[PDB]
């Protein structure tokens, strides 16, 4: 259906090695060993509900959202509204605790099933196919800020 | 100090005059999370809305977050004023966690 605009985590955002999600000076989504580091998590309620759905969305100068348009990460520059008339979005994602690792985070594409962000290594972001159990790359420590 | 599991969500719906009561509990990681309402036209082949899209009558209030002995309970009322306009609706209470979704129904 539609998913409506709720409330806001501030959000510190590492990978499994430890490194610090960041944009970078050519809005691309890195990571690495301060505001490009803080990500904003907006929870969305969906119409035909499914997961938590959440943008993730960063102000450097202006406010860039995570984007899997084309199956490719990279951040626009937009608000996140406060409603998205799609039933699946590009810059939806679905957040959900990591079966096994209780308290880590992954996020799977709404607009693309069964693709998650990934950490890959330049340390990058990506948009990745899980096709293994246990696949550490798209495992995400969120900490709140 | 009942010596037995705890369920959750353990998803209710209370009714009072006026109003749908629900509530439901969440353990893990209960700070992504949230509670909202749904309501569908049975009668009609309109979509699922969100209660602010549905015009006068009915609303729902902000979600009441408490906690307790380790579980968060989450509450939120939906006022339906307008009983006549929606006597053909199906509400429903939803509970986002991040390990799922959680629904229950209720009609007037």
């Amino acid at each position: 259906g539609y998913f409506g605009k709720l409330e806001s985590k501030l959000s510190v955002i590492r990978n499994l090695n430890d490194q610090v999600l960041f944009i970078d000076q050519g809005n691309r989504p890195l990571f690495e060993d301060a505001p490009r580091t803080i990500f904003i998590i907006s929870m969305y309620k969906d119409s035909q509900p499914r997961g938590m759905a959440v943008t993730i969305s960063v102000k450097s100068e202006k406010i860039s959202t995570l984007s899997s348009e084309n199956k490719i990460i990279s951040f626009k520059e937009m608000n996140p509204p406060d409603n998205i008339k799609d039933t699946k979005s590009d810059i939806i994602f679905f957040q959900r605790s990591v079966p096994g690792h209780d308290n880590k985070m992954q996020f799977e594409s709404s607009s693309y099933e069964g693709y998650f962000l990934a950490s890959e290594k330049l340390f990058k972001l990506i948009l990745k196919k899980e096709d293994e159990l246990g696949d550490r790359s798209i495992m995400f420590t969120v900490q709140n800020e | 100090g009942a010596m037995v599991e705890t369920k959750c969500p353990n998803l209710d719906i209370v009714t009072s005059s006026g109003e749908f009561h629900c509530s439901g509990c969440v353990e893990h990681m209960p700070e992504f999370s949230y509670m909202y309402w749904l309501a569908k036209d049975m009668k009609s082949d309109e979509d699922t809305k969100f209660i602010e899209h549905l015009g006068d009558g009915i609303n729902e209030d902000e979600t009441v977050r408490t906690t307790d002995g380790g579980i968060t309970t989450l509450r939120k009322v939906l006022h339906v004023t307008d009983t006549n306009k929606f006597a053909h609706y199906r509400f429903t209470c939803v509970l986002t966690t991040l390990d799922g979704v959680s629904k229950k129904n209720i009609w007037l």
